[PDB]
């Protein structure tokens, strides 16, 4: 994440971090319940055998909150592609449930009409990850989050040397240098109404970081609904 | 005459329009006024983690 903040305590708590064999993070997830995690498609070629760790601000501080569970199955959008980016989205079901506690919990699916009627409607989502703090720079060992303004389709297609599908959306700022960057793919976009969060978006891509004429480009939740309910059943 | 395009119509989470109809998310049961929606538990989806 560039600019933005660090995540205060209890205030990114379904934030969860896909974990490297040599426990180094590389992408994000979004806790959806005890069982399940969801991630981005693309998050899954970028390491052959990961966990997902919880309940973790301090990549550096051990806490005593922390928690890793290992992936009992993943459920990839089977038309997912690395030449489109196209469905970027996943879900994670994990061997051992996680149990919800200070900085650990999960955020709302909403119903769609709504969601589409009042929270793709609002002025800004937030964005949060252990992602990179400026596009050439290096993981940062807090947890950041950051509010994305969201950003009319014809202008997000328009900026893009890349198509912009309809399970696509734009957030974040033209020339102001905020931005998810590299290592918060797969991490949450979620919206808030009224004090409750709820997941709107998935980290999918973006031409660098914070590059001005540029945003950042996530999964359309609003899209899957109906695919991750059968994805957890 | 509500409408889900005025407060919400006056829910806490979900609204559906003759008249308008609320609902909640999992975890949250619908009050007995039919608006606001309370958590049927400690770690409610969408809620930070602020006191306990
Ligand atoms: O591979 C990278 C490398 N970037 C270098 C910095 C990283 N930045 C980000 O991941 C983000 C920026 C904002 C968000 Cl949100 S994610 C990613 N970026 C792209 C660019 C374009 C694309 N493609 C888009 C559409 C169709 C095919 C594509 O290959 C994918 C990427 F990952
Ligand atoms: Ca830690
Ligand atoms: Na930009």
């Amino acid at each position: 994440i560039v600019g933005g903040q660090e995540c205060k305590d209890g205030e990114c708590p379904w934030q969860a971090l896909l974990i490297n064999e040599e426990n180094e993070g590389f992408c994000g997830g979004t806790i959806l319940s005890e069982f399940y995690i969801l991630t981005a498609a693309h998050c899954l070629y970028q390491a052959k055998r990961f966990k997902v760790r919880v309940g973790d601000r301090n990549t550096e501080q051990e806490e005593g909150g922390e928690a890793v569970h290992e992936v009992e199955v993943v459920i990839k959008h089977n038309r997912f592609t690395k030449e489109t980016y196209d469905f970027d989205i996943a879900v994670l079901r994990l061997k051992t449930p996680i149990t919800f506690r200070m900085n650990v919990a999960p955020a709302c699916l909403p119903e769609r009409d709504w969601a589409e009627s009042t929270l793709m409607t609002q002025k800004t989502g937030i964005v949060s990850g252990f992602g990179r703090t400026h596009e050439k720079g290096e993981q940062s060992t807090r947890l950041k989050m950051l509010e994305v303004p969201y950003v009319d389709r014809n202008s997000c297609k328009l900026s893009s040397s890349f198509i912009i599908t309809q399970n696509m959306f734009c957030a974040g700022y033209d020339t102001k240098q905020e931005d998810a960057c590299q290592g918060d793919s797969g991490g949450p976009h979620v919206t808030r109404f009224k004090d409750t969060y709820f997941v709107t978006g998935i980290v999918s891509w973006g031409e660098g970081c914070a590059r001005k004429g540029k945003y950042g480009i996530y999964t359309k939740v609003t899209a899957f609904l109906k695919w991750i309910d059968r994805s957890m059943k | 005459r509500k409408l889900c395009s005025l407060d919400n119509g006056d829910c806490d989470q979900f609204c559906h329009e003759n008249s308008v109809v609320c609902s909640c998310a999992r975890g949250y049961t619908l009050a007995d006024n039919g608006k606001a929606c309370i958590p049927t538990g400690p770690y409610p989806c969408g809620k930070q983690t602020l006191e306990r």
